[PDB]
RNA sequence: GGUUGGCCUCGGAUAGCCGGUCCCCCGCCGGGGUCCGGUGCGGAGUGCCCUUCGUCCUGGGAAACGGGGCGCGGCCGGAGAGGCGGCCGCCCCCUCGCCCGUCACGCACCGCACGUUCGUGGGGAACCUGGCGCUAAACCAUUCGUAGACGACCUGCUUC
RNA sequence: UGGGCCACUUUUGGUAAGCAGAACUGGCGCUGCGGGAUGAACCGAACGCCGGGUUAAGGCGCCCGAUGCCGACGCUCAUCA
RNA sequence: GCUGGGAAGGCCCGGCGGGGAAGGUGGCUCGGGGG
């Protein structure tokens, strides 16, 4: 976890080497707060890593009326080489730090799930 | 398990059909291959061996000669009889060498 | 939960454990009972033969064949039991029922299984010492039951089985110990690490 | 009320399902109890009721 | 890669002995088996997932054959862990004794 | 057969109630059911407890029963209970319980991999030795 | 239509248990008697096992007497409902998979649900594609009369 | 409408009666609902169609919602409890 | 906040004491025990 923004959605980065996950936004209610934590402190998150740098882009139908030609084109969103430029220079800083204390990095890599003997009220995360 | 002997008569095989004329007989032609290839013998010992170590309680199934008889079915009647008096390998030895 | 819950009938108490066991087949689980012969009735041997007695004498004057089925063995008494407090003429009853299987003995599908038990249902723990009870197996037998002898027998074969097991699984188990107590320069910062988040005292 | 004389019922219950065998043979239903000690032997046989 | 919710059991409809309110519904967590125990289950949604056979369409995904009825965990029933869920339909009575996921998805962690 | 008593200054662990997870002292006996109960350096003031929720231990202090707390403490002081009681395997396996209990998720993470590698390294062993122990050509 | 890792097993006692070890008897393994530990069960079901992001550079440890075979062939065990399990021989493969590190990459689908497994699920027809194989009965009609209200039942019908 | 009936208590006749006859209040009749397994009258409570909360009387092994409290103290063994 | 302006309790070996005992400490006596 990053910072929150504007919006109260929380900003992200599991490192993208690490976990495939970029600069992305997410909401506080669908995630779990660990116990675990670095000191992100000194980092420099970019001052236009805004709620309005992370809303979606669509561009359907201007001057198109009947749908018989087909619109499917452009379905494919295209990572902007400004996003990689700002996800390396978080990723920068970041990294340094998680490999600071061991194996939390193959921790990032793992991913969460419930054993069929574990139970979350019983968790301490 | 059950173990047939090679040889069944045709009165007894009467006792496997309901219509003895209409039928053509094909009863047991292809288990009795087995008291003679070599791999169907083995599967008998295995068998018998079995029985030995398995059962508690043996019976030979025996049939009536109708042909003897003055009557006019053919057809023989087949039961089981219990084998008493012994250990199960003394009464499977019996069985076995009074089969047919 | 998903998987079968096979429970050890011996020493537990008939209506305890048919308690337990009626509402876990309504709550969607599968249960075994295995060696119903085992299972307890409190109070003492001639006063719960009478109450099976008694039963045997309600049968419909007009039509025993049509009157209430008497089943002598201990697992389908238990079973009995148990369908007297599932609701069996619904049909979620019904298929709550048909959720349990019960045995005389421990078959081989569940005689290489472990086996819980269920200590709210225990006589140990749920009469007093000094009280006397009932064994199953004995009452069965003498209400009409037939195979007593052969299922103990087979207990008794299943058991010799079950020792020899047994034997193998403590050779392993002190040779386990004889391997740990070996590679240990290689281990103990591993063991440092259960020992520190409290696995492994 | 009760009969006014005793007597006994007609038939027995024993034998109460009065239909037609199901087996023509007629089938043992219980041999002989099994004691190891004695030789082998066989315990049943098929006969026909001449007259 | 994980199963990511706690298993319940649809146990039955909130009930007198000869009185049925349908519009809720009583679940049974594993592993949850005291009234303390239920806190962390408050307010977390439900889900009734079944297989139908027609296909219907599936957010983020091409249409297959599972349906779902989605809920939430509203209070704590009895002593015994118990939680009472109310669905945004009335669960079908086929669903007794059957799987409900508790999801986790409004975290309060 | 029996081995520990209900007695004037027999350290008894409290099991479950207000002050469950504690050890005292047993200092009087009342009716069969309860007892006197006084804990001055485990912060258990004096009071009744029953006996259910008191797990007898190995310790016996010795003062006379209804003795003073200042007494009683004086007791436990010499021959020191804490400590004896904390190097115990029952403290120490309670204490394993604890931290394990308050095991966070990367904690759990750790533990995994470690016991992956001391599981495989131990049962590598244990098939060094049953190929060894199978070399057995003997009379 | 369900389901969303597995547990492959002593017997039991409860005013008692469990484990380990040296002498005696049972044909090299168990049973005793000592002795030594543990017992709010830690050789613990409040437990144990497995643990899934994937690869690429790249070191150290573990291993290297190692792993994977819907590959074949053989053997052994299991009968209570064995519907299962184990051991060998040859061959074909990578030296990888396990832990701690170096190194960067993969649609990073721009916060969002039914995701994740069992699963090559069960049942029913049908098409193509190869190998190995099989060539039957039941019922009616007729006949019998050990049978019979009718059904049903017992019987016979090109061989010495 | 001018056949009433039931219950606490008072009460007459009768051995008594789910009998016959009075007094008082309430009820059933005319009234559903929760509880008493079941039930005209008992206990709670009276009713427009719903959501949430909480209770009454009554309950909380399983049927069957709820004690799956580490509930407290005793008493009791019944071969018709 | 109130109460018996709470009751008990903790510490100050509470100090100068006085008294009462028993579910009797030490000591003494008697009876059974471990070198
Ligand atoms: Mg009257
Ligand atoms: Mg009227
Ligand atoms: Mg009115
Ligand atoms: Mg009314
Ligand atoms: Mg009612
Ligand atoms: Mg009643
Ligand atoms: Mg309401
Ligand atoms: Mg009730
Ligand atoms: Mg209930
Ligand atoms: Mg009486």
């Amino acid at each position: 976890f990053l910072k929150q923004l504007a919006s109260g959605l929380l900003l992200v980065t599991g490192p993208l080497v690490l976990n495939r996950v970029p600069l992305r936004r997410t909401h506080q209610k669908f995630v779990i707060a660990t116990s675990t934590k670095i000191d992100i402190s000194n980092v420099k998150i970019p001052k236009h890593l805004t709620d309005a740098y992370f809303k979606k882009k669509k561009l359907r139908k201007p001057r198109h009326q009947e749908g018989e030609i087909f619109d499917t084109e452009k379905e494919k969103y295209e990572i902007t080489e400004q996003r990689k430029i700002d996800q390396k220079a978080v990723d920068s800083q970041i990294l340094p730090k998680i490999k600071a204390i061991p194996q939390l990095q193959g921790y990032l890599r793992s991913v969460f799930a419930l054993t069929n003997g574990i139970y979350p009220h019983k968790l301490v995360f | 398990k059950t173990v047939f002997a090679e040889h069944i008569s045709d009165e007894c095989k009467r006792r496997f059909y309901k219509n003895w004329h209409k039928s053509k007989k094909k009863a047991f032609t292809k288990y009795c291959k087995k008291w003679q290839d070599e791999d169907g013998k083995k599967q008998l010992e295995k068998d018998f061996s079995s029985m030995k170590k398995y059962c508690q309680v043996i019976r030979v199934i025996a049939h009536t000669q109708m042909r003897l008889l003055p009557l006019r079915q053919k057809k023989a009647h087949l039961m089981e009889i219990q084998v008493n008096g012994g250990t199960v390998a003394e009464k499977l030895d019996w069985a076995r060498e009074r089969l047919e | 939960e998903v998987q079968v819950l096979v429970l050890d009938g011996r020493g537990h108490l008939l209506g305890r454990l048919a308690a337990i066991v009626a509402k876990q087949v309504l709550l969607g689980r599968k249960v075994v009972v295995v060696r119903c012969e085992g299972i307890n009735i409190s109070g003492n041997f001639y006063r719960n033969k009478l109450k099976y007695l008694a039963f045997l004498r309600k049968r419909m004057n007009t039509n025993p064949s049509r009157g209430p089925y008497h089943f002598r063995a201990p697992s389908r008494i238990f079973w009995r039991t148990v369908r007297g407090m599932l609701p069996h003429k619904t049909k979620r009853g019904q298929a709550a029922l048909d959720r349990l299987k019960v045995f005389d003995g421990i078959p081989p599908p569940y005689d290489k299984k472990k086996r819980m038990v269920v200590p709210a249902a225990l006589k140990v723990v749920r009469l007093k010492p000094t009280r006397k009870f009932a064994y199953l197996g004995r009452l069965a037998h003498e209400v009409g039951w037939k195979y007593q002898a052969v299922t103990a027998t087979l207990e008794e074969k299943r058991k010799e089985k079950a020792k020899i097991h047994y034997r193998k699984k403590k050779q392993l188990m002190r040779l386990r110990k004889q391997a740990e107590k070996n590679v240990e320069k290689k281990i103990d910062k591993y063991t440092e690490v259960l020992k520190t988040h409290g696995l492994l005292v | 009320s009760h009969r006014k004389f005793s007597a006994p019922r007609h038939g027995s219950l024993g034998f109460l399902p009065r239909k037609r065998s199901s087996r023509h043979r007629g089938k043992v239903k219980s041999f002989p109890k099994d004691d190891p000690s004695k030789p082998v032997h066989l315990t049943a046989f098929l006969g026909y009721k001449a007259g | 890669s994980g199963r990511l919710w706690s298993k319940a059991i649809f146990a039955g409809y909130k009930r007198g002995l000869r009185n049925q309110r349908e519009h809720t519904a009583l679940l049974k967590i594993e592993g949850v088996y005291a009234r303390d125990e239920t806190e962390f289950y408050l307010g977390k949604r439900c889900a009734y997932v079944y297989k139908a056979k027609n296909n219907t369409v599936t957010p983020g995904g091409k249409p297959n054959k599972t349906r779902v009825i989605w809920g939430k965990v509203t209070r704590a029933h009895g002593n015994s862990g118990m939680v009472r869920a109310k669905f945004r339909s009335n669960l079908p009575a086929k669903a007794i004794g059957h799987r409900i996921r508790v999801m986790l998805y409004p975290s309060r962690i | 057969v029996f081995r520990r008593f209900v007695e004037v200054g027999r350290v008894a662990y409290v099991s479950f109630g207000p002050h469950a997870g504690k050890l005292v002292a047993i200092v009087d006996v009342i009716d069969q059911n309860r007892a006197l109960v006084d804990g001055p350096c485990t912060q258990v003031r004096r009071q009744a407890m029953p006996f259910k929720c008191m797990q007898l231990t190995d310790f016996i202090l010795k003062f006379p029963h209804s003795a003073h707390q200042k007494y009683v403490r004086q007791a436990w002081q010499k021959a020191d209970i804490n400590t004896k009681w904390a190097a115990t395997r029952w403290a120490k396996k309670i204490e394993a319980r604890e931290r394990k209990a308050k095991m966070t998720d990367f904690d759990r993470f750790k533990v995994m991999k470690a016991k992956k590698m001391r599981n495989r390294i131990i049962k590598n062993e244990v098939k060094k030795l049953q190929k060894a122990a199978l070399l057995k050509a003997s009379p």
